[PDB]
């Protein structure tokens, strides 16, 4: 009772079976010639099925026998994968020998039930000025990184990685999704020289494989994160784990590719109508739970800097912060180079962050946005013709921008790789003083490339 | 009934010349031609991307694999 | 190296990149590429060109220009 | 779908054969040709592209032997013209449906776990007569994998006594 | 021998031929009745071919016989054509009688080589 190759067109495959013996959806189909594998997409009656090829699309012969597994796609999981890089099938692609474990789990579980949402919202700190002041995180949150091409975004993620690793036994995981493999290799080696791989797991989809593979890498990473969170350690509560999405947009595009060939009609942009279904399927399995939590970071690309179409629209209905990188702030020499005026979080709320921090954020928003709108007239005439009012405002804004300059903990070579991870409370103190004007008598340079008030004062005194 | 019908089919037509001896799987029949597009009858043995030779001596590219024909 | 001050300064190119040129028509994109080729005369690396959807006269013109520089030897 | 395509042809054939009472002959021919098209070899020989409708028509006449008719030949010709040869068996099936309803006979299919005795079969035929049909066509089937009982299907109509009752009790308990 | 019409739509026509002889992809076709010529377009197969019209579409009925020339459109060429006004078929319309050249050249050919 083995099926055969009956029709192949590009990325869509069909097989005949004996009508009594019919494979169920989402179960693997074994090419009897090669290692290539097929996933069920829909059952075409008469023992006819439609499938997508996991692996190469070569060597294919009409009328070649193929067998099944009668079971969904399961790959090994567990601590025997940390610091190893796997394919979409969980095989060693790092030539580091085979995986050590046999703990294999399927990849199409259901979203966690309603009753098991973490009954309370949480918060996460990063020790980073602009973020922990203006982009708060909930443990279990959803984070978007928009734009940024004159700076090392991967450097930023790796900084967060060192943040969480030193901050918690909670490990980390990244998934290659349409990965610009140059940057992927760079990240791999730089994490390598960081000597931090024990808390990291690697799967790559690198713009070279049938769309299904790049679709499913996301599920793979999801599954790894799930299981790893579920390992309740010595207490009954496992570690809270972190995820890295190479790009959500490529996840959308993976399904977008062959949707029409699937017989699916186009959507409002020509897209796949199952867009929202798969999107929610993805997101709803990323939450905080009664025991443990899982959060993720999503490297976001924006087409032509346009957000007013479904592809980012659907995503936005699932994130919790919109970190939008800034290019000319990098041109201003700022290390993080993150815009301080557009990035937001839904987490900016006095009830969750306290009142003082919230109101400080309010005031800094106001001062920065007011300074921006005076740029033109300042250029036209000069500082003098402005009233004495807002001169201190200009100085304070400039000092704020300097204060945001945070030397990186892990670049290994940008300023010596010095970590700051300053407490939120100390930064609150410093920005409170600056808003009050406690130090509105010092050149902004003293606030540059440093952290708390102690560093600023020491720098100002040394010079 | 069923098997008797099959045997009667083998009777009124013996083998049908083995259907021209499996119709020469190494032979492709020229069916439909329009604007450099070639439809072929038979030739079950096909790769996604075979080189396709012809009596004219030229070459075609194997792209579409169907249940009945071939798109080249 | 590309010879163009702007190019060579503001947006460099390294051995192995996937940089792209884009613009409207008759913008010397052809010419810019050709100059890029010329620049590597002394690099020792090799250079290959492809022509797509163009009158053969154009291609022959380009080839003649390259030979005039002798570039069509590497 | 395919049945939908087959519909009108069945109507025409049934009307004509009934008007000529040769309905049995056409039904036999339909069974013959259905078996024929079922053959992979016969089809592949038939679908060879070098054959005008005449070739396929005369081939069908030959494989039919001395059973065809001029109406049969015309029918074959018309179907070959539009190449609807493929969906022939469904046409035959609908044709059977038409004869059954026309003669008011109903065909009934029964599966039992254990084989049956003609006494019980006649009893059931009588019973379904009390279900007020004209006549019945019984096709029995042994299904020992079914726990027990006889399951009877008349088109959409079904009656059960087998394991299904148990399934019902379990769903009820839950 | 000859084929005949199956369908007429606008300027696109179809001819049914015997498998023994089906016209090449570009060939002049003579409507055996009225004065109209046809150009082969596609090898629709099974003795079916698709073509385009060279004159009006009228008087044409489904089944009227039509023959092939086994040759594409070839018009007169040379100095005798100069100072003259011919049709799309090379036929004179300037009422200067037939052109005095018998040289004929097809309308199709290959692009000049790069060399
Ligand atoms: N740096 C330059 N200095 C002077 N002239 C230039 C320069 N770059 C291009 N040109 C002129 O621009 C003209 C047209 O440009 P060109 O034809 O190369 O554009 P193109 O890339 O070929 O566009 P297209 O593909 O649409 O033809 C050329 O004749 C060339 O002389
Ligand atoms: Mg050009």
């Amino acid at each position: 009772s083995s099926g055969r190759i009956i029709q192949i067109i590009g990325a869509v495959i069909d097989v005949e079976f004996e009508r009594t013996s019919v494979p169920k959806i989402y179960d693997a189909l074994q090419v009897d010639g090669t290692e290539t594998t097929l996933e069920v997409q829909q059952q075409l009656g008469d023992g006819v099925v439609r499938t997508i090829a996991m692996g190469s699309t070569e060597g294919l012969k009409r009328g070649l026998t193929v067998t099944s597994t009668n079971a969904p796609i399961s790959v090994p999981v567990g601590t025997a994968t940390l610091g190893r890089i796997m394919d979409v099938l969980g095989r060693p692609i790092d030539e580091a020998g085979p995986v050590a474990t046999e703990e294999r789990l399927p990849i199409h579980r259901q979203a966690p039930s309603y009753a098991e949402q973490a009954a309370s919202t949480d918060l996460l700190e990063t020790g980073i000025k602009v973020i922990d002041l203006l982009c708060p995180f909930a443990k279990g949150g959803k984070v978007g990184l928009f734009g940024g091409a004159g700076v090392g975004k991967t450097v930023n993620m790796m900084e967060l990685i060192n943040n969480i690793a030193k901050a918690h036994s909670g490990l980390s995981v990244f998934a290659g999704v349409g990965e610009r493999t140059r940057e992927g290799n760079d990240f791999y080696h730089e994490m390598k020289d960081s000597n931090v791989l024990d808390k990291v797991a690697m799967v790559y989809g690198q713009m070279n494989e049938p769309p299904g593979n790049r679709l499913r890498v996301a599920l793979t990473g999801l599954t790894m994160a799930e299981y790893f969170r579920d390992e309740k350690d010595e207490n009954g509560k496992g570690r809270d784990v972190l995820l890295f999405v190479d790009n959500i947009y490529r996840y959308t595009l993976a399904g977008t590719e062959v949707s029409a060939l699937l017989g699916r009609m186009p959507s409002a942009v020509g897209y796949q109508p199952t867009l929202a279904e798969e999107m929610g399927v993805l997101q709803e399995r990323i939450t905080s739970t009664k025991s443990g939590s899982i959060t993720s970071i999503q490297a976001v690309y924006v087409p032509a800097d346009d957000l007013t179409d479904p592809s980012p629209a659907t995503t936005f209905a699932h994130l919790d912060a919109t970190v939008v990188l800034s290019r000319d702030i990098a041109s201003s020499g700022i290390y993080p180079a993150i815009d301080p005026l557009d990035s937001t979080s839904r987490q900016l709320d006095p009830l969750v962050v306290g009142q003082e921090h919230y109101e400080i954020a309010r005031a800094v928003q106001n001062v920065l946005q007011r300074y921006k709108e005076l740029k033109d007239i300042i250029a036209i005439l000069g500082m003098d013709e402005l009233a004495e009012e807002d001169k201190l405002v200009v100085y304070r804004a400039r000092k704020i921008q300097r204060f945001f300059s945070q030397p990186f903990h892990v670049a290994e070579v940008f300023t010596g790789a010095p970590g700051k991870l300053v407490p939120l409370k100390e930064t609150i103190r410093g920005f409170k003083g600056l808003l009050a004007g406690e130090y509105d008598h010092i050149p902004e340079q003293a606030f540059y490339m440093v952290g708390g008030i102690d560093e600023v004062i020491a720098k100002a005194e040394k010079l | 009934q069923l098997n008797p019908s099959e045997i009667s089919a083998l009777i009124k037509q013996r083998i049908g010349d083995l259907d021209t001896s499996a119709t020469a799987k190494n032979e492709g029949t020229i069916v439909m031609v329009s604007d450099g597009i070639v439809r072929i009858h038979g030739l079950a043995d096909a790769m996604y991307g075979e080189m396709i030779e012809f009596d004219g001596g030229l070459f075609g590219m194997a792209l579409n694999l169907e249940q009945d024909s071939v798109g080249a | 190296q590309t010879g163009y001050k702007s190019v060579d300064t503001m947006i460099p190119v390294g051995r192995g990149q996937r940089e792209l040129i884009i613009g409207d028509r008759q913008t010397g994109k052809t010419a810019m590429a050709i100059d890029a080729i010329i620049a590597q005369k002394n690099s020792g690396i090799k250079c290959v060109y492809v022509a797509i959807g163009q009158k053969q006269s154009t291609i022959a013109n380009v080839v003649r220009k390259l030979e005039e520089t002798g570039a069509m030897a590497y | 779908e395919l049945l939908t395509l087959a519909r009108p042809y069945a109507k025409a054939a049934f009307a004509y054969a009934s008007e000529q009472g040769a309905t049995d002959n056409w039904s036999n021919a339909l069974q013959v040709l259905s078996a024929a098209v079922q053959d992979e070899a016969f089809s592949a020989y038939l679908n060879r592209p070098e054959l005008t409708p005449a070739e396929q028509v005369k081939l069908f006449a030959k494989v039919l032997g001395e059973d065809q008719s001029q109406a049969v030949s015309n029918f074959l010709t018309l179907l070959a013209d539009n190449d609807r040869l493929v969906l022939l068996p469904e046409i035959a099936a609908e044709y059977e449906q038409l004869k059954s309803q026309n003669n008011n006979n109903v065909d009934v299919v029964i599966e039992s776990a254990f084989p049956l005795t003609a006494e019980q079969e006649q009893l059931l035929k009588s019973a379904l007569e009390k279900r007020f049909n004209s006549t019945v066509t019984v096709s029995v089937e042994v299904k020992p994998e079914l726990i027990a009982g006889v399951v009877i299907r008349a088109g959409d109509q079904v009656i059960d006594d087998s394991a299904l009752n148990k399934l019902e009790k379990m769903r009820t308990r839950l």
